[PDB]
RNA sequence: CGCAAGACGGACCAGAGCGAAAGCAUUUGCCAAGAAUGUUUUCAUUAAUCAAGAACGAAAGUCGGAGGUUCGAAGACGAUCAGAUACCGUCGUAGUUCCGACCAUAAACGAUGCCGACUGGCGAUGCGGCGGCGUUAUUCCCAUGACCCGCCGGGCAGCUUCCGGGAAACCAAAGUCUUUGGGUUCCGGGGGGAGUAUGGUUGCAAAGCUGAAACUUAAAGGAAUUGACGGAAGGGCACCACC
């Protein structure tokens, strides 16, 4: 299958960063934002996107911060903007 | 076969796409080429299927490379046939 | 034995994992109480402790099982040390299937310390992007490159980098993932795992180096 | 029977080592390590007929006792390891594999995990029966 | 099997004749 | 049980509905007495059968068309579907344009009007 | 004459093959004449699945599957009835019947 | 065994089995759990909706 | 949980590949060999098939050494059977394995000689070469990789039919045959007697190769069709069948 509790993406992301790999740790983060896990803003989607945009600016990937926010606004649409 | 087809006069490449010794007249499928890149400022003439390294007298000392058929040239244009 | 009440003469214990694991409480065992003909610790050391990875690392993954040996006992807590990792059967079986070419290689390798390891890896060919073909078979020349390059990566990252840093790279599988991209040009490949590692030799106990892991 | 001093919110996990196939069923509950162990019961002990040792109910009746002595001690949960005979043999579970699980689970014991373990060669020694094999 | 046996009974019989003639001389 | 109708019933049942379609009701007893007058059925038990099947057919004939026998009003509506359908009077919508490689044929056959261009990607299933 | 054209299941262009053993006749046949049946089942089997799954200590934990590769011979295939006699014009299929 | 006498009722009849049709497969609802169901072999003529008297639900049917 | 010994290369492994045939699957290196394709290179008829003669040739067997886990002729037991020297269960020698010599046989079967020419269609697969609207790898960019489409060789095969042939089964060859002739080798003459007799030759042994007659008999044998029968398969049915 893949994931569950989409909160596991952070763990991997965190696990790869302790080695020093931000290229795949991020991939894991993006592999979630875009998937069946489109349940519009679970509470864990903010820490995922906060880490995602830190690594985007820690490696320099705008076109990824676009797809990331583009997914985020959607799930956080006619729902919660405070996020 | 439609079992009535002409064989005297064939199509330019729809009946000359065949194997070269199954044509009415035997033709090669190879050609020469007049080159003259910069690495070696001279008008060299080289066969398409090089089979061996062609040397250069300039700064370079390689022009070709023999592969399993035609020959991979290099970063120097220089092209012609001419005629055959 | 057939001593009267032979599970009321046994003594419970606990088994503690290294600090690298988020949950360190492995579980519990028991040995018989001390006699002068054979003491508790001598019948308690040299065991193996199969533990999962998604159970020792809360939590999700369902394999990459690790073996851990009790090298020391300390006052009702049994401290463990790495012994080698293995993989499940079903995962290893499911990936193997018709119309693929399986790719395998191993190396014997030494750490920066005195530990010695013998790693076993695997690759599988990709069922490609938009085949209409019903095969994914590869040439023999291409395979022997992929095996050569799967050894080159797995020696570089394990010959340098001490015992603990090896483990840290294998838990997210950074090792296997690195090979998947590095071989991609000569054939795309989906899957890399390290089905076994077998700790062959190991150095002296070294109490100072020991307690670093359980710090 | 003395268990550990806490098991209130946690569980204690044993390994069940269910044996499979024909003319025999074992259930042999052990430690996590498997170094030491507890009670061991066979279907040849529950039922004597020399032909119902692999039967479903003989495997169920076995585990229906073994699962009591587990909870009596303090072992409450079980990881499961399977074993079919293998070694260039049938390498396929018997009847009494499905059976014992259904009985022991509903007796009250918890199930933690389950897996297949079978000794499968990478090609090894010749099998008994000869070239023409058994017939009749 | 049948033909292979008919060839076998006659083989051992032929061998016996050889021995019996070698015995006679 | 059993009692699956024979062919002698099903042969004459169709015939009797075709040529005396008007006389039929949908009641058993009325359809019996009609069959008694428009024909003679030489048994009594046979008569009670042929009526009942004539009734059972007449139920279905008041829905879509049966494929074993014909009546007039169905051949009317047949003709009404088969001389004009309301979908089109135009041929087909009067102007339809085509993509290139058809335009190249038309270029070499003296036609040069009413076209569009789209040069859709390679290739089959790809 | 011949009741086949392959005269086996395939031996085209090859002089010899390594043989393999039946699982329940204990017989010996070629690899490329043996009936090759691969099998997929769940470990626990689907009758007691509800009674087991509720009694799990966890939640998200798909169950393993049981992967076995079986090679049967000519006689032990027909007897266990994974194959049967077929008509003269109906032996020319290579196609597995759908599920 | 040491289980007390259970009661469970038919939901549906499946078909007849045995080597003379003497056994009948049947599906039964446990009559205390409405999502629980076991298959049984029952000897006598049964209709549907009638209740049985099981001595155990450990036993389960699979064939003739 | 550790150690030792011998054997063996699973799944992956396929109407896939290579080899004259017999045959040939764990890693890496070394040693020599070969096919196909590419070529506006070289030689200039150097070829085809084959008495004599020569190399290789499964398994079993024989001789001398090493080894002997596993399986296992022989043999000893236990059952089943009226009998049971068998099928089945236990034990177990030779053998099975390796090294050096012998042995030359198999349903060594595609039961189909080798070389050459001509005569339908269609879709695939392995290898080489060539042509191309594009996705895809990386260093950012036509090094050469993967996937897609088409073309040209030779190779293992398949599907299709009033090509034509055949007694039919079937076969793009078993076709191009009373309209009979491309080249050449081997081999057959009703069924038994008999692969026996006999002499020759080879082999340590076991046997191999070469191979008759007297006498006897009107059938033996091939393909296909219709029935009956089956301790064959799939359906259906009966209180003279069962529950």
């Amino acid at each position: 299958a893949y994931f569950q509790r989409p909160e596991n993406a952070l763990k991997r992301a965190n696990e790869f960063l302790e080695v020093g790999k931000k290229q795949p740790a991020l991939d894991v983060l993006y592999d979630v934002m875009k998937s069946k896990k489109h349940r519009t803003w679970q509470k864990i989607h903010e820490p995922i996107m906060l880490k995602y945009l830190e690594l985007c600016v820690d490696l320099r990937k705008s076109h990824l911060a676009k797809e990331g926010l583009y997914q985020y606004k959607n799930i956080c649409q006619q729902v919660n903007i405070k996020s | 076969m439609p079992l009535a087809k002409d064989l005297l006069h064939p199509s330019p490449e729809e009946e000359k796409r065949k194997h070269k010794k199954k044509r009415l007249v035997q033709s090669p499928n190879s050609y020469f080429m007049d080159v003259k890149c910069p690495g070696c400022y001279k008008i060299t003439t080289v066969f398409s299927h090089a089979q061996t390294v062609v040397l250069c007298v300039g700064c370079s000392t390689v022009l070709c490379q023999p592969t399993g058929g035609k020959a991979r040239l290099t970063e120097g244009c220089s092209f012609r046939r001419k005629q055959h | 034995k057939k001593v009267v009440d032979p599970f009321s003469k046994k003594d419970w214990y606990d088994v503690k994992a290294p600090a690298m694991f988020n949950i360190r409480n492995i579980g519990k065992t028991l040995v018989t109480r001390t006699q002068g003909t054979k003491i508790a610790s001598d019948g308690l050391k040299g065991r193996v402790f199969e533990v999962s990875l998604a159970d020792l690392q809360n939590d999700e993954v369902a394999f990459r099982k690790f073996k851990l040996i009790t090298e020391d006992v300390q006052g009702k807590n049994c401290l463990t040390n790495f012994h080698g990792m293995d993989l499940t059967r079903d995962k290893m079986c499911s990936m193997v299937k018709k119309w693929q070419t399986m790719i395998e290689a191993h190396v014997d390798v030494k750490t920066t310390d005195g530990y010695l390891l013998h790693l076993f890896c695997v690759g599988f060919t990709k069922k490609c992007n938009n085949q209409i073909r019903k095969t994914s078979y590869a040439q023999h020349q291409q395979v022997r490159q992929i095996r050569k390059k799967m050894m080159e990566i797995m020696t570089r990252e394990v010959q340098t980098n001490d015992l603990k840093e090896v483990v840290n790279k294998l838990i997210p599988d950074s090792i296997g993932k690195d090979i998947e991209k590095a071989c991609q040009s000569i054939y795309p490949l989906h899957d890399v795992f390290v089905r076994k590692v077998k700790m062959l030799k190991k150095p002296k106990f070294e109490l100072g180096k020991l307690m670093e892991l359980h710090g | 029977s003395l268990g550990p001093q806490v098991a209130e919110g946690e569980n204690v996990f044993g390994v069940c080592h269910i044996f499979a196939s024909f003319n025999d069923t074992f259930v042999h509950v052990t430690d996590l390590s498997g170094k030491e162990t507890i009670c061991r019961v066979t279907g040849g002990m529950k039922v004597k007929a020399d032909r119902d040792e692999s039967s479903p109910y003989a495997a169920m009746l076995a585990a229906q006792d073994v699962a009591q002595r587990c909870k009596e001690l303090g072992i409450t949960a079980l990881h499961i390891k399977l074993r079919a005979t293998g070694g260039n043999r049938t390498k396929t579970p018997g009847p009494g594999a499905q059976s014992a699980l259904r009985a022991l689970a509903r007796s009250g014991m918890k199930i933690g995990r389950i897996e297949d373990v079978t000794p499968i060669p990478s090609d090894s020694t010749r099998r008994k029966g000869g070239r023409r094999g058994r017939r009749l | 099997m049948r033909a292979k046996w008919r060839k076998k009974r006659m083989r051992r019989l032929k061998r016996k004749r050889r021995k019996m003639r070698q015995r006679s001389k | 049980m059993g009692r699956v109708r024979t062919k002698t019933v099903k042969k004459a049942a169709r015939v009797i509905i075709e040529k005396y379609y008007t006389r039929l009701g949908n009641d058993f007893h009325t359809n019996k007495r009609v069959c008694e007058e428009i024909a003679i059925i030489p048994s009594k038990k046979l008569r009670n059968k042929i009526a009942g099947y004539v009734t059972h057919l007449m139920k279905r004939i008041q829905r879509g068309p049966v494929r074993g026998i014909s009546i007039k009003l169905q051949e009317e509506e047949r003709e009404r579907r088969d001389n004009y359908v309301p979908e089109v009077s135009a041929l087909d919508q009067e102007i339809i344009e085509v993509d290139p490689d058809t335009k190249e044929m038309l270029k070499l056959l003296d036609f040069g009007s009413l076209s569009n261009l789209q040069v859709t990607q390679p290739t089959v299933g790809m | 004459t011949k009741k086949r054209r392959n005269n086996g299941r395939a031996k085209k262009g090859r002089g010899h093959v390594q043989p393999i053993r039946c699982t329940n006749c204990a017989c010996c046949v070629p690899k490329d004449k043996a009936i090759k049946k691969f099998v997929i089942r769940n470990i626990v089997e689907a009758a007691a699945v509800r009674d087991i799954s509720e009694v799990s200590v966890f939640d998200a934990y798909v169950l393993p599957k049981l992967y076995v590769k079986l090679h049967y011979c000519v006689s032990c295939a027909i007897h266990s009835k994974v194959v049967r006699n077929r008509s003269r014009e109906a032996r020319k299929d290579r196609t597995p019947p759908p599920r | 065994r040491v289980q007390p006498i259970k009661l469970a009722r038919v939901t549906k009849v499946l078909g007849r089995t045995g080597s003379q049709g003497q056994c009948t497969q049947v599906r039964v609802e446990f009559m205390d759990d409405t999502s629980r169901s076991i298959i049984r072999n029952v000897k006598g003529p049964v209709r549907e909706g009638d209740v049985l008297t099981l001595l155990e639900s450990e036993r389960e049917a699979r064939r003739l």
